[PDB]
Order: C-alpha cells, then structure tokens, then sequence
DNA sequence: GTCCAGGTTCTCCCTGTGGTGAAAACCAACTAA
C-alpha cells in the first residue's frame, strides 16, 4: 500500500517541541528540511535491519522484538518492549 | 502582556523537560513507516507495539541529536542552531558516512 | 503458553529496600528486560572466556571475571562481594 | 515412597533471583558446554544486587514525586542521576521516560 | 616498578603531529594538557579490562590477545595482532 | 626564505597522512603503561605485540579524536582547535561520562 | 603447537585476480585477522539467530541472512549470489 | 514597586492498573549408581 507526502507528516511544531526537549531556545526555519532528511536516513537503517529479521523466520508481521533487534544491531538499546 | 522573545521559549524548555508525552503524532509517523518498508517488503503488517517502538526510537534520537546540536550552537558564540551545526554534529558521532 | 520472566523476583526485591512502594506494568517490563540483557551480557561474555581459555566449563569464577569487565568502577566493587557472600553462604549449606 | 524436604537452592545462599531457573539458562543458551554448579549461584546474586540498586533509587524519585508505585519515569530519572549507573547504561534508551531537566545557563532569559 | 612523569612522556610535538594526522592546521597552547587527560583515560579503560583476561588465566604477562580482546569489549577492534 | 604561517604547518598534513609510522615512540609510551598497570596489578609483564596493541590503538583515537576535534575548530568560524573543543567533541560522541 | 590459519587459503585467491603478485608476513596477518573477525561476526550473528527462532540449527538459510545483515549495499548483492552458486554447485555434486 | 498571565496546589470524582489469591503446569531437587 503507498501512502506519499509523509515525510511532510512529521509537522513544523511537531520538531519545534522536540528541539524544546533538547533544550534549544531559538531555531532556524532551515531545520525542517534538515531533520526530516536526517528522520529518514535513521528510518532507513532500522527498517532495513528488521525486516530481514522477520523476513528469516517467514514472518508477515514486524514483530515488537524485531525493532528491538534491530536497535540490538546498531548500538543504541531500546528496553521497555522486550529483548 | 507582551511577551519578550526568549520568554515564551523558556517556558516549554522547563514544560517538555518535565511531561513524558509523545511528541510526534502516532499516525503521521505510522504512515512514515509505510514508505520505508515498501521498498524492502511490499505488503508487511506491523504490530502496533512495534511501531511505538519506533515512536520512542526516532524521538529517542533526535531529542539525542539536537541536545547534541545545541552544544555547537552555544559553541560559535550563538544561541540559534543551524543546518551546518547538524550536518557537524553528525560527522562527529560517525552517524553518516 | 508460559513465559518465563523475572517479574515475580523483582517484588522480593522492591519490597526488601521499599517495602512500601508498588511499580507499575510497563516499568515492570525495563526491569524485567535489564534483567534478560544484563543477564546475557555476562554470559556471554563468560562464554567467550570458555574459548579464550580452551575450556568447556562456566565455572563461578568466571561469572566473577564477566562483572569485573561489564561493571565500571563502584559496581565492579559491590557486586563482586555481594556474590561471594551469597556463595560462601550457598557452600557452606546443603 | 517419599523424599526430603524439598529445599530450594535460592533459599540456600540467601538470594531471591532463583538459581534453578539460572542454571537451565547456562545450558540452554550455548554459553559452554559445562556450567559449574556455584556460577548460577554467583550469577542470580549479581542480578540481584542490581535490581536493587535501581529500585532502591527507584524508590526515593517516587517518593520525592509522591508516588505509590514506580513509573517509568522514575526508572528514566533513578538513571542518569546516579553517576555509575548511567555509564553502564550509557547507550541504552528507556522508553516512556523523556530526558532530565536540563538547560545550559546560556539560554536564560534577558 | 614505579616510573612517575611519564603522562608528560608524550612530548608536544607528538600531540602536534598526532594533529597534523587528523588534517589540522593550527591548534592551541591547551589541547597538551587535554590530550594526556583524554589518554589516560582511554588507556585506564583498556588496561583494566585487559588485565582482567590476564588474572583470570593466571598468567603474568598481559598478551598480544589479551589487548585485542579487551579492544574487543569496547567496540573498537584491533587487527593484524590476532583475535 | 621565509615561509608564512600555515605554508611548513599544510606540508605536515600531506606528510603525515602519507606515511604509516610511529608517531608516539615506544619507550615513552611503554612507561606510561606502566603507571596504570600498576594500580589494578602490581608485577605484571607485557608482551611487546600486546604494547604495539596500545601504540597503535591510542593513536587510533587521538587520530579519531582530532579529526573530529577539527570539525569544531571549522565550525566556530576559527582554524584553531581548542580544548573547549575536544571537551565538547567527546560529550557528543558519549567517550566521556 | 598447531596454530591453525587462514594464511594458506589467501593465496590460493591472491594467484586468482593478481596473479604476478606477492604479500607481505605482516599484511597476512591482516587478511589472517580479517577472516576470524568476519567469521565470528556472521556466525555469531547466525548464532544469536537461532535463539531468536527457537531452533538449535544453523541452516545455510541463516548465514544468509547474517550477510545480509553485517554486508551493507552493494556487497549484500554480491556476497549472497557469490554463495548460492557455491552451494548449488555443490550439491548437485556427490 | 504593580498588574496580570500561566502555574501550582488542593479537592472530589472517576478509571485503570496493580497487587494478590487460586489452580495448573513444569522444572528443580533429591535418590540410587
Ligand atoms: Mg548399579
């Protein structure tokens, strides 16, 4: 199924509010084409390693441990789902 | 009643520091997911556990990455981070090659 | 079907240093998953020092080597005699 | 005919983390071949001075906050306050917690 | 055997030209007493994980293996040694 | 005659990335391992190809940590690295707690 | 004693594609130390994918997919379809 | 100093989560060699 315009979904607030969480008072109107490029390059090394995961076991479904397998992979640890 | 720029701002740093909400949307991020896997995969399902364990990965992330961004924006003598601070920050970690 | 876990052992745990104070489902899970990770960090790291040494045997010494390397500086102090008690006390029964 | 009392080896060493449960995960996760019988002993004490040291922090930011029972948030908060703690999950992500409360006094208001 | 003053074994030329390796051009009066606190904190993070292998063979000497394998443990590793 | 500044320092950058020898000499390398060996330790030996594991993995990170220092330097607006910066570069990369 | 290698088998690919060329003791030890690491990464990748499907087997299914992970791009094209040649020739042998 | 804006505290009602009590299931420990 193909759903376009949806890297356009991540919103003007919606980065604003996570630059707020980093602690950044005054941002640039040239981060949103930034970070949403950025968004997707991490996007597209996770889905990349885990669907060859659930590809392996003949899964259909990308499964909670499958991402955290993938983030296994990487270096950067997700608890909290399993794994 | 009129605010000075720099006010308003503070106030959600000390807001969005304390919550623990979710801060990017669950379906314009889920409709993300279904432009990445078609390539790899046409016709996947996701369980809805693993797509919020992406929702708390890419935040996990960036919130990493512009913490890491407003050092180099402090760093040149600026309080404003900019697209070359980034594009910096990232060369540093080896997070792009 | 049954899933093993450690969420039975964290309440006779949390209820030795607080025994007034509950924890929720979803932060059960983190301590549940520290767990099933750090657990697999120190054997599997036990288990490398099996082949590093030409032996076929996990012995309780070499849980003692894998906490020394996992665990930096102040934990690697505690949890080594907070082990060997928990040996001594386990030898000098049964 | 019947047997002994039945008495549990976490019960023999002091512990609560059992040691049997242990035992079958040294010998099912191809670790090594031979697994000596004190290194599941030795192994559930160290997972259970570290389930401590969390929920024993954990504990205090509850209480602090005015809290019955720990959310992840406090987990997220028990880590990264202490010290030691933090550099041994330095990379792992907790989910649900958010960040610390951190500003760089640069960014205060004028 | 003890021989102190030898963090300021690592003379300033050799941080200069350890610099120069990095594609650096000008440098500062500063970087020589960050340089040996950045090191000894690198090489306080190898040798006690390197010693650690050594102890528990009981062996004295700290071998070419035993380097590569606590290389190993940090994600940085080492080859043309072994391991 | 007589060279500008930054003539005889760019004819050490092609020098040095040219060449694959020592940098940091043996012997006062070799010592300072025998000052933090010495705490865990005492009476220890070294195989010299354990030692040449430390020479050319310490200089596998200062290289790494001054190629990443100088992106900083650049990125201030300056040509100058300064210890503000390597500070600043390893509280990105998470080297330092 | 016996110090097993993969020093041999080097040469018997370098006389491949350079054929009027020699190699150096000590960048032998290189492509030695190039082929453990790279080993133990696609098994113990494979290894850690069969706890994670529950099998105790080590297909030639599941070094597959260790390749396809450690390999990025254009060297997972490659190093899969420069597998499955070598074992369809190999099985319709003996 | 002064006025107000957005916040913080206190209370009341409501819900969801957790801590537990009960059966089933399975593994761990004991026994004999
Ligand atoms: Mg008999």
């Amino acid at each position: 199924k193909v759903l376009r315009d949806n890297i356009q979904g991540i919103t003007k607030p919606a980065i604003r509010r996570l630059a707020r969480r980093g602690g950044v008072k005054r941002i640039s109107g040239l981060i949103y084409e930034e970070t949403r490029g950025v968004l997707k390059v991490f996007l597209e090394n996770v889905i990349r390693d885990a669907v060859t995961y659930t590809e392996h076991a003949k899964r259909k479904t990308v499964t909670a441990m499958d991402v955290v397998y993938a983030l296994k992979r990487q270096g950067r640890t997700l608890y909290g789902f399993g794994g | 009643h009129r605010y000075r720029p720099g006010t308003v701002a503070l106030r959600e740093i000390r807001r969005y520091q304390k919550s623990t909400e979710l801060l990017i949307r669950k379906l314009p991020f889920q409709r993300l997911v279904r432009e990445i896997a078609q390539d790899f995969k046409t016709d996947l399902r996701f369980q809805s556990a693993a797509i919020g364990a992406l929702q708390e990965a890419s935040e996990a992330y960036l919130v990493g990455l512009f913490e890491d961004t407003n050092l180099c924006a402090i760093h040149a003598k600026r309080v404003t981070i900019m697209p070359k601070d980034i594009q910096l920050a990232r060369r540093i970690r080896g997070e792009r090659a | 079907s049954r899933k093993e876990s450690y969420s039975v052992y964290v309440y006779k745990v949390l209820k030795q240093v607080h025994p007034d104070t509950g924890i929720s489902s979803k932060a059960m899970g983190i301590m549940n998953s520290f767990v099933n990770d750090i657990f697999e960090r120190i054997a599997g790291e036990a288990s490398r020092l099996a082949h590093y040494n030409k032996r076929s045997t996990i012995t309780s010494r070499e849980i003692q080597t894998a906490v020394r390397l996992l665990l930096p500086g102040e934990l690697a102090k505690h949890a080594v005699s907070e082990g060997t008690k928990a040996v001594t006390k386990y030898t000098s029964s049964k | 005919k019947a047997r002994a009392k039945a008495k549990t080896r976490s019960s023999r060493a002091g512990l609560q983390f059992p040691v049997g449960r242990v035992h079958r995960l040294l010998r099912k996760g191809n670790y090594a071949e031979r697994v000596g019988a004190g290194a599941p002993v030795y192994l559930a004490a160290v997972l259970e001075y570290l389930t401590a040291e969390i929920l024993e922090l954990a504990g205090n930011a509850a209480r602090d906050n005015k809290k019955t029972r720990i959310i992840p948030r406090h987990l997220q908060l028990a880590i990264r306050n202490d010290e030691e703690l933090n550099k041994l999950l330095g990379k792992v992500t907790i989910a649900q917690g958010g960040v610390l409360p951190n500003i760089q006094a640069v960014l205060l208001p004028k």
